[PDB]
């Protein structure tokens, strides 16, 4: 998951070199912040949205 | 053997691969009861005014 | 035979080294969080590139031929407060006097009642300590005592700290001088008829330096009756006797300036109602007294040397019985070592002569209200004060067994005694040195 | 009839 | 087998040693010029002939034929300010008053804003470091405050250090005494209502003794509106009370000498608008006050011990997961040790009955510019100062494995937690000693 | 296969002891006389028979089959001064006036020139250090000053140690309390127009806490243009403005009692001629100022933590590149060690409290012959004074590789950082302990 | 009308 500011129009990522062995591919969307609970924790302070 | 057989990361997502495994074999139109086996929908005549 | 394999580098062998660590930028953003430094995670990986958790999919590999084991030196470092909530040294229950009353006609009704009081976390020293403790005594006084009849005359339970009995005369049956002599020999407890003190659920006792000689039979209450012998005795009508020169002296004062009764048991006795703990210590029977099950100690601020496991649950093998888990507060131990606090000792001639100075440099006489009882007076500032200290401990357990595929992110554990991290931890962090033991 | 329990004469 | 070969000298066996040492007269004229004690070059040919560079040259070479490691002792000395920029103990961001206005007619307009602080380096001791960040809230207030209405009755924030909670009686309302009771328990920081302060980047907030329960979560924050529960009760109006003997006591003292109004909420209550921090702690609601977010702890002055990580890229090899590169702030680690700092404890009873004779002494009160003020009096000097004293680290790391080449110029280099030089080292230095691990 | 043979006496095995060390009686006698405890012989015999020099022909034989070597630890003590003139901290040059006179007809001619002062080994204590110090500025211009013009009124060059800056007013331009707040803060140099010091040959900078941002490039010259921005401001006229109660304020006291000048820079300005270093660090153009090549340190009497290096050139192996060789300032080194002294830290709250009684104690005012000039006053003495104290030293060197045959007297040497014996050492004694290492 | 900010009393 990566971060699209408000209004932002360009979104670039990048990968340290690594090993693409076996790779089949990408596929992809794009979600709203306030929908997507953040799931590094067990619990999400910020997360007012059901 | 004390070992834990289970090993997860924070960079898999279980969730969204039951939800794509169940519509590969079968039809998530329809309802099941025992696992809440009841798909989120809109109404096409909603979401795309005719 | 005895390599160090690490995804794709070069291959090193021998021995090398592991840091645990929490400091690191990275980690901290993500990772941990909702943990604290008792309870964390960290990547042992210390590779520039790889977003932490990708991270945590590779792994460190000690050959596979060959049992490692790795030396763990640790750095621990606290900040905890002598007297605090979690440590258990800022409550401690005491049964005071709840209400004085005229009832039926002719009784004298005396309601008293056990009561827990607090203590505001922080405030060290023992002096002080106990006079925090004697204040919250009177606190609640305020807040039930005078408005229930109770007279200041009559508050049970007060910690003091000096050895009324020095004046004493063997014949006279009082205290000479006509004042307890003003220095300060060892804290010790007060009370009066019907109350006295428990500490069942506290550290300070040991604060005070008062420990059952049978410490494991949970349960430690100190009760008036049980100050058996040893009641403070009284003071020489110092004024008559002298002006009197039979002569007066059987006189054993009875109040005092703003006339507060000495409750002495009766009109004859020269003993006040008033019992000591160090009196019944050294002053009364040795073989049924207080001496015979509580033992006279050296205070100690720190309030009892507590020790702390660590803990390291992916990354050494689990010791000899423990049995693997995931349950916090039961990871296997792999050290233990003391909680970093140390007794720093001071001296202070300044003390009583600085409680002379010292009440009109604070501007107010908070702790001592009543300067002139000769009991619930500020008890003497003891020469050399004790004052717990926090320090770095910079530690180092032994050689421990290692597995042979250590984790990216390992989970480093810091438990104390009842198994519960600690939230007084500042820093912690550890270096490992793998190396070889035997084969497979 | 109220005790300030708080010798303020010194 | 085991042999140790230089350029052409006797050949060696099993062991010696390799000295790492700015000191060297010849190398410290050519090779460092423009780095410090903590990022040097030095020469570890230790040969009288060949100029240093063309030692660059020679190698040590440890036999080939098998892998060596070496034992790293070193000895490291700093000298360090308690309060520096590099640190961060110099700055600290709080929330004050800038203007009071009469405006719109009718409306009484404040403005408020947020704006940085710094201190003059150095100027070690704890009590002493509140005074000048208190002093440096007032510098403010002279160059912005007052010539813009804000009285000094109305100044927000500010550090002190006791419990105004004293003499508080639960029926009164108010501190009997008529006076905060002027002794030192614990730094704690004083707000007006809309102000505040915030340490988001500054480790003084660790001088005071006031971390988050939840370090990791990037925001030191803490807002008057955060210091719930626990505003500072008002001063009996001693004088009334006495002079009256009904009984006036409900009166609150609403000023003082040089009238300053002491900001209470109404022309009812006997609380006032300043709130403490230390009081919310332990005296407001535990499950939802400030008590519930942060933990009271032992100052400590050094401000936190910090860890700094040695490298000597030229001639250990890179330890597990570390990458061989150029790039001085990612050196691969060799050892890790805590920065040579720690905190001294002294007595001074003379604390408050110095502050007393420190104002006669000190021929100004720029300390204590509102000696009338309960509240913004100077804080009482705290019995037990600390202070952040160097001292040589005689350490100690184990045995590291080596490159069987050992070039002419070794470069040494000492980082800090963040990865960068640390200018407080005045003297770094280390001996290594080589010994076979097994062969090739 | 691993003996220890020695003259006529049964084998040993596997290991023993040698001991080096000074007093045996004997040796003494003969051998060391124009020695001293730092290079000298002594026999390792230890064989009551046989004059010693006899005893120089025995060796102890290490089995010649294996390659020996030896544990070395030793036992290092001191008693070093703080200030001495083998050490560098006994002088420091500083440029003075020299000469104030009236010249062809209409001109002021100031004649300045460099000049180098000495101090009276011994006398520890920082801040007596520096007193001695400003002392040796006056001791010169009693010499030299006065006798050619210059009054006390333009005394170039004064160490003090506060900050002249606390009561300064943001608006007025001046310190209002007419007084320079006699508080201790940190060492720095004051200096007058055209003058100005210089440490190139002196440790007494690291006494002041004064180091360059780029120790290696020799050459400490810190020149009054070099303190741009921070001249001392000037004081309030505390008597006018108050009498006065328009506001006299502007008016910035131009003498004080005994009439000397502040130098103030003109009839205007607020500002003196006087430039302050702790001002230009903290209060002047970070980019551009002193703050930007120098660095404000911790003090530290010892001057700086110093290494002396060991030698047992008839004994131990020499270092894998050393040479061996007979000039004692090159002998090989078989151990580093920092020079036995510490920085001992104490409270004297009774500084400034008691520079005040201390002047009435000590019955003359040697050091404050200013009394009434708010800058060449006495500076205040800081609380915390440091003194460089001796400590015995047990050190612990590593096994070092040793001869198979070592001679009857061995000569032991240590020297220090620029190789050269040090009169300091009281005590100096090793205990060698040899065991094999590998065969040949 | 200007605070000095200092009691010059005492």
């Amino acid at each position: 998951l990566y971060p699209i500011p408000a209004n932002a129009t360009n979104v670039p990522i990048s990968i340290p070199s690594r090993n693409w062995a076996a790779f089949r591919g990408w596929a992809f969307t794009r979600l709203k912040t306030k929908e997507t609970p953040s799931l590094g924790s067990g619990y999400d302070p910020y997360y007012t949205y059901s | 053997s004390q070992l834990n057989a289970v090993v997860d990361l924070q960079d898999r997502n279980t969730e969204l691969s039951y939800q794509l495994l169940l519509d590969s074999i079968g039809d998530r139109t329809r309802y099941f009861s025992m696992w809440n086996q009841a798909v989120d929908s809109y109404d096409p005549d909603v979401r795309i005014i005719e | 035979r005895n390599s160090i394999r690490y995804s794709e580098l070069a291959p090193l062998f021998d021995t090398t080294r592991v840091y645990l660590v929490d400091n690191k930028s990275t980690d901290v953003a993500s990772l941990n969080y909702q943990n604290d430094h008792s309870n964390f995670l960290t990547t042992v990986i210390q590779n520039n590139d790889y977003s932490p958790g990708e991270a945590s999919t590779q792994t460190i590999n000690l050959d596979d031929r060959s049992h490692w084991g790795g030396d763990l030196k640790t750095i621990l470092h606290t900040n905890m407060p002598n007297v605090n909530e979690f440590m258990f040294t800022n409550k401690f229950k005491a049964r005071v006097m709840v209400s004085r009353s005229l009832t039926k006609d002719k009784q004298v009704e005396l309601k008293y009642e056990w009561v827990e009081f607090t203590l505001p976390e922080g405030n060290y020293s023992e002096t002080m300590t106990i006079d925090l403790m004697n204040n919250a005594i009177v606190e609640h006084y305020l807040k039930v005592g005078r408005q229930n009849g109770v007279l200041e005359s009559d508050i049970g339970v007060k910690f003091d700290t000096r050895n009324f009995r020095l004046g004493f005369d063997p014949v006279t049956g009082l205290v000479m001088p006509g004042v307890y002599t003003n220095e300060a020999f060892h804290p010790d407890i007060i009370l009066l008829p019907g109350c006295g003190v428990d500490f069942t659920h506290s550290r300070l006792s040991n604060l005070l330096g008062i420990r059952k000689r049978q410490p494991f039979q949970e349960g430690f209450r100190i009760t008036y009756d049980d100050l058996e012998g040893g009641n403070i005795p009284a003071l020489l009508d110092v004024d008559a006797y002298q002006a009197s020169l039979k002569k007066p002296v059987i006189k054993p004062l009875t109040e005092d300036s703003k006339k507060r009764s000495y409750n002495l048991i009766s009109n004859d006795s020269t003993f006040t109602q008033y019992r000591s703990w160090y009196l019944a210590y050294n002053y009364g029977d040795p073989q049924t007294g207080i001496r015979s099950w509580t033992l006279l100690c050296t205070p100690d601020v720190t309030c009892g040397s507590e020790q702390v496991y660590w803990s390291l649950p992916d990354m050494m093998q689990d010791p000899v019985t423990f049995r693997s888990t995931s349950q916090i507060s039961n990871f296997p131990v792999v050290g233990a070592e003391l909680l970093p606090v140390h007794s720093k000792s001071f001296y202070n001639d300044q003390a009583v002569y600085s409680q002379l100075i010292r009440q009109f440099t604070s501007l107010t006489h908070v702790f001592n209200r009543f300067p002139e009882n000769q009991i619930l007076a500020r008890p003497p500032a003891p020469t050399i004060t004790t004052v717990s200290e926090n320090v770095p401990a910079l530690t180092d357990h032994g050689t421990l067994p290692l597995r042979n595929s250590i984790g990216g992110v390992q989970r480093v554990t810091i438990t104390d005694a009842r198994r519960r991290t600690c939230p007084y931890v500042y820093k912690a962090l550890g270096i490992v040195s793998p190396r070889v033991l035997s084969s497979r | 009839t109220f005790n300030p329990v708080y010798p303020y004469d010194t």
